[PDB]
RNA sequence: AACAUAAUUAAUUUCUAGACAUCCGUUUAUGAGAGGAGAUAAGUCGUGUAAGCAUACUGGAAAGUGUGCUUGGAAU
RNA sequence: AAAGGUUUGGUCCUGGCCUUAUAAUUAAUUAGAGGUAAAAUUACACAUGCAAACCUCCAUAGACCGGUGUAAAAUCCCUUAAACAUUUACUUAAAAUUUAAGGAGAGGGUAUCAAGCACAUUAAAAUAGCUUAAGACACCUUGCCUAGCCACACCCCCACGGGACUCAGCAGUGAUAAAUAUUAAGCAAUAAACGAAAGUUUGACUAAGUUAUACCUCUUAGGGUUGGUAAAUUUCGUGCCAGCCACCGCGGUCAUACGAU
């Protein structure tokens, strides 16, 4: 298609088959459609554990540091790989949602013990 | 390296170009004594047919 | 029998053997030789045997031949810049003549080498894709990595299928 | 001082007509490969040129320089040069007058006239 | 080719399209009206987002404050509730120039331009203020103008220079080493030239967009 | 058709309105009427002046005859 | 093509047709489940629901994604130039994305379409030229260039205007056709839009439903054929009839060729 406007994006393309998921790293116009026309493939991302448990990512770190210096975009899963691969900061949603996640843990397992506790009034019945 | 390789064509050209009038010169004298003779029978030939 | 004499100037692996690549300056190829004589038969060669070639690894240069105008066969290069280089090459064989040009006016095989892999900058083994770009499609083909679903049927809980069913019943 | 768009910055033809006001239509001939037969073959393009001085004959080579700016819709090119004139071809290699495969004047002369 | 032919039915209708824009273009007063009882835009049928609802009805726009004033209060300071609410240094508007909607029945809407002074920072330059439909604009009054205005600095104490991220700076290292330069100096990324602005601050109104004449 | 208002912040208005009403001509088909070439297959009375080609006339219409040409007939 | 069958009284030559391989759609007969991929008669008419929002007002987006193959020999490749309804840096330079003018070369059919009729140059405004059997002009047909691209968006090439007044978005319906997926669930993932942001929205998409159309893994066995080509027939009936064949052919009382077995 002709597009008029828009961005370069760097951004992940879904491929793969049903309940196997696999990801293209890509630079494209971000009018283009997700799994269309792109203009680099940077890398790809398997999100689903290999024999050795590892979740394997690729990134073409020279051409990745060319697009940025160009005004490409990133998407927000592009964002947080590059924070847990170390080449970018972690993202703040990364940091408050593993608060969240802390937060939350906190809440069971106070209520697990109070479970006990009211478990161990009812072994004081008996 | 262009300017030199276009240097050394002319020299080629003009080292070819020795060659050919030094050929051309000893085609003269061979095709000048031919000429010579055969305008000898050409002048016996005419006397007899006038 | 395939037609004509000499049928092999008529085959890709003979075209491709041409080593004469022109450098960018040259635009204009002449070819001023004599059907008949005894110094030109080297000219005549030239033609029927190395023009295709030139050509072939040269196309967008253009080659074009005059016929019986002049009392000796030369070759005329036109440049970019304007320069007009003049050959002449009676005398000459058909093999003298292409050294001769590749000399002058050929590129270097230091220079071709590195067009090559220039042009080849931008393919990746490690890029996933159609067979026409990439080596491999896609991440199922790498051997330790999940199968693809379709050779492979997956665990029952890596299924959307399965999972939807526990929630429900959650 | 941009030069032309056009691919055809030189092209080298021979003049086929020149009937029009300073113009010489030029026919020009590349090689083009037939891919089923692998054999070249002439594929001839007609171009218009500007001759200013109205100096060009049919049947003579001749070299055209790309017009920087179109001068009209077919019109893209000069009269840069003539290689060869009709009837009146100059040796390159010896510089002495020819008449086909033969010298109106030996090279071996020194004329200077 | 050759068989494309021109098309002038579409030649005509663009033409004719552009004439009619200029020749209708709405007004603020129009394209700004807004009914109270439902918070919607008659023009257009626009409802308000929720968290503007109170200040509809509590808040004055720019120029209901500036109709009241002479000259439409040239040299007067003006500042916005969300800015008081957000920002304790002075933030306001001078006033430089004011030209009022005179369509409008109370001279109530309209443009302005003025001087821009944000978290006590002052621009150097007049430019056009955006957002004058809002309710949200509060005119100073000229007996606390002098206490409002007065602000002293704070040294600055946002870092100049944070480290690089944990891969980055190890490439950066890494380099060095492969290259012979011998040192244990840490890699720093400069934050002064890319210091980003609050995300409140005032934008351009002169590239800013503005709403089509054709009524929903 | 495209002016003028304004001007001690500066802007406003203008930035037109007529006229396509519709062709000449152009292609596809319905198809009265009349043939042509086939299909089903038994009828019909005929059929040694060498054959054929071109052409003309005459044959209820295979043919006959004239004129030239050919052997893809025969001829010690 | 590693070929084969089929002109004859016979041989040889020439030459067409057909057989054997591979794939898609439909139909007859038949069929368990599971995983995956794909889903398609029709640019004919459409009931109903949904498919674009966001957000402290302004704006931004709804120009995308998705759909169809309408029109047009329509194009490919390449050059130059300038922009963008953009992005990111500087207050000036790197991109993505387009647009306009072009041309080395390549680019469907009909030549019983052979002429086109202003299709040229000069720039005092004259000259009489321009394309064309190396295929102009005319007509006909077709999406191609395939990580994708191009054109179309109810109809009048366009869309001021007019008309016969909108699903060629998802699902679904009527008619039509040899041709027959859910009027379904979720925005959890990725993509897009918006917002400074927590977040919101999306018939994009994801996970499902449906269907032997394909592949894979398994478990029941069904379908066709049996003169030659070409793997494989016993008895009986029929008697140039009933029927059969892709080609050659078979059937008039000993039919390995038809029907049953
Ligand atoms: S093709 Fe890779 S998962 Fe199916
Ligand atoms: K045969
Ligand atoms: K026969
Ligand atoms: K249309
Ligand atoms: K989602
Ligand atoms: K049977
Ligand atoms: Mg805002
Ligand atoms: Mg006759
Ligand atoms: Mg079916
Ligand atoms: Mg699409
Ligand atoms: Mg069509
Ligand atoms: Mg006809
Ligand atoms: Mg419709
Ligand atoms: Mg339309
Ligand atoms: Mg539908
Ligand atoms: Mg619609
Ligand atoms: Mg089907
Ligand atoms: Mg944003
Ligand atoms: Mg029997
Ligand atoms: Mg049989
Ligand atoms: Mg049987």
């Amino acid at each position: 298609k002709a597009y008029h406007g828009g961005h370069l994006t760097i951004r992940l393309a879904l491929g793969g088959c049903t309940n196997r998921p696999f990801y293209r790293i890509v630079a494209a116009h971000n009018k283009c459609p997700r799994d269309g026309r792109f203009v680099e493939q940077l890398g790809s991302y398997d999100p689903l554990p290999n024999s050795h448990g590892e979740k394997l990512v690729a990134l073409n770190l020279d051409r990745i540091r060319h697009w940025i210096g160009c005004g490409a975009h990133l998407s927000k899963p592009m964002e947080k790989l590059l924070g847990l691969s170390g080449f970018f900061p972690l993202h703040p949603m990364m940091i408050t949602n593993a608060e969240r996640l802390r937060r939350r843990r906190a809440r069971e397992v106070l209520l697990a013990s109070q479970k006990a506790e009211s478990e161990a009034k009812e072994t004081e019945a008996s | 390296e262009h300017r030199e390789l276009m240097a050394w064509n002319r020299d080629e050209n003009r080292r070819m170009q020795e060659l050919r009038i030094a050929r051309l010169q000893l085609e003269a004298q061979a095709q000048e004594v031919q000429k010579a003779e055969a305008q000898a029978q050409r002048a016996q030939e005419e006397q007899a047919w006038v | 029998p395939m037609k004509g004499r000499f049928p092999i100037r008529r085959t890709l692996q003979y075209l491709g053997r041409g080593d004469v690549v022109f450098k960018e300056s040259v635009k204009i190829m002449t070819v001023n030789y004599n059907t008949y004589g005894e110094l030109g038969e080297g000219a005549r060669k030239f033609v029927f045997f190395n023009i295709p070639q030139i050509q072939y690894k040269n196309p967008w240069v253009q080659i074009m031949m005059f016929k019986n105008m002049t009392p000796s066969p030369f070759l005329r290069f036109y440049l970019d810049s304007g320069e007009q280089v003049l050959v002449d090459v009676e005398t000459k064989s058909n093999k003298e003549i292409m050294e001769h040009i590749k000399k002058i006016l050929g590129k270097k095989e230091e220079t071709l080498r590195e067009e090559e892999l220039e042009k080849q900058q931008r393919f990746h083994p490690g890029n996933f894709g159609p067979r026409k770009y990439c080596l491999r499609e896609c991440m199922c083909e790498v051997e330790g990595q999940v199968p693809c679903p379709g050779l492979v049927p997956l665990p029952k809980e890596m299924t959307g299928k399965y999972k939807a069913a526990l929630k429900a019943s959650t | 001082i941009v030069r032309s768009s056009v691919h055809a910055k030189w092209v080298v033809g021979k003049v086929i007509g020149t009937a029009m006001i300073k113009t010489a239509k030029v026919r020009a001939t590349r090689l083009v490969l037939d891919p089923y037969l692998l054999k070249y073959f002439n594929k001839r393009k007609t171009y218009f040129a500007h001759d200013a001085l109205q100096q060009c004959s049919v049947g003579d080579i001749v070299l055209l320089r790309a017009l920087p700016v179109p001068r009209s819709k077919h019109v893209k090119h000069e009269l840069a040069e003539i290689i060869f004139k009709v009837g009146r071809v100059i040796d390159p290699v010896t510089g002495k007058p020819c008449a086909g495969t033969a010298y109106l004047e030996s090279p071996l002369s020194e004329p200077r006239e | 080719r050759k068989k494309v032919r021109p098309r002038l039915i579409a030649e005509l209708a663009r033409r004719v399209r552009a004439l009619r824009e200029q020749r209708n273009q709405p007004r603020d007063s129009q394209l700004y009206a807004l009914d109270y009882e439902t918070l919607t835009r008659p023009h257009s049928g626009r409802r308000l987002p929720v968290r503007a609802w109170a200040d509809v009805r509590r808040e004055s726009r720019l120029l209901q404050l500036l109709a009241r004033l002479p000259l439409f209060g040239l040299g007067r300071l003006v500042t916005r509730k969300s800015w008081l609410w957000q920002h304790d240094e002075p933030c306001y508007w001078r006033l430089t120039r004011v030209r009022p909607d005179y369509t409008a029945q109370n001279l109530d809407h309209g443009r302005a331009w003025g001087i821009l002074t944000f978290k006590g920072k002052s621009e150097d330059t007049a430019r056009e203020i955006e957002q004058v439909m809002y309710h949200d604009w509060r005119l100073v009054p000229k007996h606390e103008e002098e206490a409002f205005t007065a602000f002293t600095a704070k040294p600055e104490d946002r870092l100049n220079s944070v480290p690089y991220p944990p891969l980055l700076r190890a490439m950066i290292l890494a380099e060095r080493q492969k290259n012979g330069d011998t040192s244990v100096q840490e890699p720093l990324l400069n934050l002064e030239r890319t210091r980003m602005r609050p995300w409140d601050y005032p934008a351009k109104q002169e590239t800013k967009g503005r709403a089509k004449g054709t009524p929903v």
